[PDB]
């Protein structure tokens, strides 16, 4: 494990040759010092004989505790699962690293003195917003504007796609990139390709979720967010829809606007506190930007400003030739009598007519979709 | 002691790897009170690591180790071994060991690194082993043998 | 030639070091366990030891002694309360009332004192590692950074001076500017830059959920900081904790000011915190409430606003000390070139003049390249700009 | 069936068994199971059961 790290060779040089012979020469001189050990004294069996012993010792039923202190000096202090503190000390196999608050120690049964630690696999907040499998295909499924595409890349990925370029520029990535555009305008689509290119975690992150309905929940789901993500690994965390911060107003939170006022002053503190939060990105995106808070935007706290338009009258081209990749659709009509059919005709309007269509076919079950499904669906779409 | 001082001059120079893993392995064999033929060992696979950089890098890791799990003889030999290594030639590492060496509780392993550390710097006129030496003087103020080396 | 030959050896040796080393014993993975070679003192004696010899002697409340004898109370928070008595090794002067300690479990004497709880909600809160600012990386603010240092650092310095001057040093310092003018960029520095412990308090990090459970916080803040031999508070984003007292009608935005005034208590009269000094930092500090930026409490009211015309120059040569660019680049002009314009505009200037040089093809950064990086930065992102919304502090 | 009954008479002598519902099983016959007021714990297996 970890014995040499030197691979810097790369060849069929003598050095590698050499390095591997004293290597191998260090091994062999290690057993042949530990063989003669059992050889003179073995005294044991060494193998089940430990673990044996170890297992009669320490408490052979261990409870769940909880650490809640730190005592060096074989003792510990915690709160037994009923709820009486306890004194217990530590153990020989304690390997004491995981010596923090909240972690379950396990004492023995006899004497109650720390048997084994608690492995813990929970991470709730984490897991109630770690992204399992990649949403969406490839970059090239977003279509139409990459304005932003090159822009989010360098943001993002290029940080992760190679950070010496940025490095022997003498400088770090940009702090944050947030993606204000028309309703409906794609922001969640860019997301769905930055998470099919992304390469280390990413939380996901509903904009009302930051709200909670008791007083002083919301500054501890941002803090907790704060802590999964940066404690979990690098990431990219987007809070979608964070108008909603103040602009919605529920009765479920006992607190009023001064709720929503430190939900936010407690996420600007977990952006940009007073430590390193180490190699975190934050990629957030609205389409009400002219109510939020204006602090959480000042450069040193969300750094990129990326603006997403309605898909350009060019733009249309690729994204219906995008949305209908798989479609049989008949040669009776062309998509470009549809593409001037709405006069401000955004990109989910192109899905959302692609999909009527489809339906329509499907109601007669016919292969293919005809001329008249499209304008059937077009007036569905637009008018209701 | 005598067959492995002749294997030791036999094959200085040579950085046979073979020879040194004899050695080293000879070195490895915990040895009743009263035998020093660890010493001669220890001398002997510095004289045939020293031909070569690499051979002379592996000594000094493999010559660490042995002090690490060494016994008293090995580890006052070590300290000569590794000062041979380095005749002239004021090798950072070498030096901070030797300077740790220096401060050790048995008397004859801090005058062998007073000595290694003498020979590593003839002749460079290297500021910081003057330095390290003077501090060391300092320290032995009290200590006729060890003033003296 | 013997592409084989070495590939080949190389796996025979890697194969046989983890064949060689299984045969001492590292596998078998637990989920907490330690290494067989971690845990060897106790086998037969040290475990024996480890664990014959002591005893769990839960820890519990002391309550008080009664005179005339030793007449210890044991007191139990879920357990019981009990008249017990301590153990043989321990001192009579050290019998303190509301002592947290461990009993005999068996005797159900307190055979073991034990330090006061650290509350972990407050025991979190410390720095115990200091950022990476120092003061050659803070520049723009030299007026501030003396005021700041004749509280923090220049009193504590040399403790002689103030003795002979006959004057009781400043007390604290408040630190209200508008969004971003370096703010946390300075508190981070005086972290980095003394000795003494700083707690940074979150000015969230005071609103809990319960009536009065977050006032308890800011006592235990209080309490820990005490506890040390002198300590250094600094509170961010203070306008959460309070602003001011309005109850009108229903009774709303009450309970944050129960917090403030505990945060006053603790910081000003009865015995008041001594060797601690206050560091606080509000972005909108209009709210403050009268009590606190009275002085006393926070004497000293520094204020950190936008470079006038060599701030925003020191700022540039400050944040671009690692950037490679044209070294004809004429950087004042360009502070010439940000009417008003905040410091950590001025550092994401510099990220943006890197970025866009590292865009195309360059090297090493261009006078043009930072002349178009200003034009988008504050140019082109003055939209919002965070400047007119908060230069009036309101 | 009479000396079953007297066997009985015996079961009913020794402790009954409290109630168990394993939140999370571990390796080797490893169990942490849910104590019904107290909570979980770390303990071993039977000798039939898969
Ligand atoms: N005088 C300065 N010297 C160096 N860096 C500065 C200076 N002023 C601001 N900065 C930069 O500002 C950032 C940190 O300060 P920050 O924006 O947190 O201040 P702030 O006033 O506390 O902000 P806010 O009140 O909005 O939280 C860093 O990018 C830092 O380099
Ligand atoms: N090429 C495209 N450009 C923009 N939006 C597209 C494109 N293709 C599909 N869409 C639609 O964009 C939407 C992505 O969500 P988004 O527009 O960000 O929602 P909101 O703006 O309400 O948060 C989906 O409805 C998706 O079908």
């Amino acid at each position: 494990a970890a014995r040499i790290p030197t691979v810097t060779p790369l060849t069929k040089c003598k050095l590698r040759l050499l390095k591997l012979e004293r290597i191998k020469d260090y091994l062999l001189m290690e057993e042949e010092f530990v063989a003669n050990q059992e050889r003179l004294k073995p005294q044991e069996e060494k193998t089940e004989e430990d673990r044996s012993k170890v297992d009669d010792i320490r408490g052979s039923p261990m409870s769940v505790g909880s650490l809640e202190e730190l005592i060096d000096e074989n003792h510990a202090i915690v709160s037994s699962s009923v709820g009486p503190e306890y004194y217990v000390s530590i153990m020989s196999f304690v390997d004491k690293d995981q010596l923090e608050p909240g972690c379950s120690i396990l004492m023995h049964n006899k004497v109650l003195s720390v048997v084994g630690l608690l492995q813990d696999e929970v991470d709730p907040m984490v897991s109630v917003m770690k992204v399992e499998k990649a949403p969406l295909e490839s970059y090239a499924d977003i279509g139409g504007l990459d304005p932003q595409i090159q822009e989010i890349k360098e943001a993002v990925e290029l940080p992760l796609t190679h950070p010496e370029l940025y490095e022997d520029i003498g400088i770090k990535p940009p702090k944050g990139v947030i993606l204000y555009g028309e309703p409906g305008t794609g922001k969640t689509l860019l997301a769905k390709a930055v998470a099919n290119s992304t390469s280390a975690t990413f939380l996901r992150v509903v904009g009302s979720e930051l709200i909670q309905k008791y007083l002083g929940d919301g500054p501890k789901l941002v803090r907790e967010l704060f802590r999964v993500a940066d404690d979990l690994s690098p990431s990219i965390v987007f809070i979608d829809e964070i108008d909603a911060v103040g602009t919605k107003r529920y009765d479920a939170h006992s607190g009023g606007e001064r709720e929503i006022q430190r939900t936010m002053l407690e996420l600007l503190n977990q952006l940009d506190g007073f430590d390193s939060r180490g190699d975190v990105k934050v990629i957030l995106a609205t389409n009400k930007i002219e109510s939020l808070d204006p602090a959480l935007l000042r450069p040193g706290r969300i750094d990129r400003k990326i603006e997403f338009p309605l898909p350009d009258i060019k733009t249309r081209r690729r994204i219906f030739t995008i949305h209908t990749s798989k479609m049989t659709l008949s040669d009776d009509v062309n998509l470009e009598e549809f593409v001037m059919t709405k006069d401000e005709f955004s990109g989910a309007d192109i899905k959302a007519i692609c999909t009527e269509a489809g339906l329509l076919a499907l109601r007669e079950r016919r292969m293919k979709v005809t001329h008249t499904d499209f304008k059937k669906a077009k007036e569905k779409v637009m008018f209701k | 002691h005598c067959d492995m001082t002749l294997l030791s001059c036999a094959y200085a120079g040579t950085g046979n790897v073979l020879k040194v893993q004899s050695l080293l392995g000879h070195c490895a064999q915990h040895l009743d009170k009263g035998e020093t033929h660890q010493g001669p060992a220890v001398l002997g696979i510095a004289m045939v690591a020293m031909a070569e950089e690499l051979g002379v890098e592996m000594a000094i890791r493999s010559l660490e180790h042995l002090l690490q799990y060494g016994e008293q003889n090995i580890r006052r030999a070590v300290p000569l071994a590794l000062g041979l290594l380095c005749i002239s030639n004021p090798k950072v590492n070498v030096m901070d060991t030797l300077s740790r060496l220096s401060h050790d509780s048995d008397l004859e392993v801090a005058m062998a690194a007073i000595i290694s550390l003498g020979l590593i710097g003839a002749g460079t006129n290297n500021a910081r082993i003057a330095g390290m030496l003077r501090n060391l003087s300092s320290y032995y103020y009290k200590d006729a043998s060890a003033l003296f080396c | 030639p013997y592409s084989a030959s070495i590939k080949k050896v190389e796996k025979e040796i890697k194969d046989m070091s983890k064949k060689v080393n299984d045969l001492i014993g590292i596998k078998e993975s637990d989920t907490g366990l330690a290494a067989p070679s971690q845990w060897d003192l106790v086998s037969d004696k040290q475990m024996m030891q480890e664990e014959q010899p002591l005893q769990v002697a839960r820890c519990t409340k002391i309550i008080n002694p009664n005179t005339e004898d030793a007449k210890y109370v044991i007191n139990v928070k879920q357990i019981a309360k009990f008249v017990v008595g301590l153990g043989d090794k321990v001192s009579p002067t050290d019998i303190e009332e509301g002592m947290r300690v461990g009993v005999d479990r068996n005797k159900y004497q307190i055979q073991i004192p034990l330090p006061p709880k650290i509350d972990p909600s407050v025991t979190m809160m410390t720095v115990e590692e200091k950022p990476d600012v120092t003061y050659n990386d803070v520049g723009g603010c030299k007026e501030q950074i003396e005021k700041m240092r004749e509280v923090v650092e220049l009193p504590m310095l040399h403790p002689e001076k103030f003795v002979k001057l006959g004057i009781d040093p400043p007390k604290g310092v408040l630190c209200y500017g508008p969004p971003g003018t370096g703010k946390t960029l300075l508190a981070r520095a005086v972290a980095n830059r003394t000795d003494a412990c700083f707690i940074r308090v979150i000015g969230s990090e005071l609103v809990q959920k319960y009536v009065g459970e977050g006032a308890r916080m800011v006592r235990e803040l209080f309490q820990m900081a005490r506890s040390k031999k002198a300590c250094i508070v600094f509170f961010d984003e203070v306008d959460a904790i309070g602003g001011a007292r309005f109850d009108d009608g229903v009774g709303g935005d009450n309970e944050v000011q129960r917090t403030m005034l505990e945060i006053v208590n603790q910081l000003d009269g009865f015995d008041a915190r001594g060797n601690i000094k206050v560091l606080m930092a509000t972005n909108r500090p209009d709210t403050l409430d009268p009590a606190l930026l009275r002085p006393g409490r926070l004497d000293r009211k520094v204020e950190f606003g936008l470079p006038d015309l060599e701030g925003r120059t020191q700022i540039f040569k400050i944040h671009t000390r690692t950037m490679n660019c044209e070294r004809d680049i004429r950087f004042e002009l360009l502070a010439r070139l940000c009417p008003n314009s905040t410091g950590a505009d001025i550092r994401s200037v510099c990220t943006e003049a890197g970025m866009y040089a590292i865009r195309a093809r360059r090297k090493t950064v261009t006078e043009k390249d930072f002349l178009d990086a200003v034009n988008k930065v504050i140019k082109g992102y003055q939209k919002f700009s965070a400047t007119p919304k908060y230069m009036v502090y309101n | 069936h009479v000396r079953a009954l007297k066997e009985e008479l015996q079961l009913l002598q020794e402790p009954g068994s409290y109630v168990g519902e394993v939140v999370k099983v571990m390796g080797k016959s490893k169990v942490l199971v849910k104590v019904h007021p107290e909570g979980k714990y770390v303990v071993d297996i039977d000798k039939n059961i898969d």
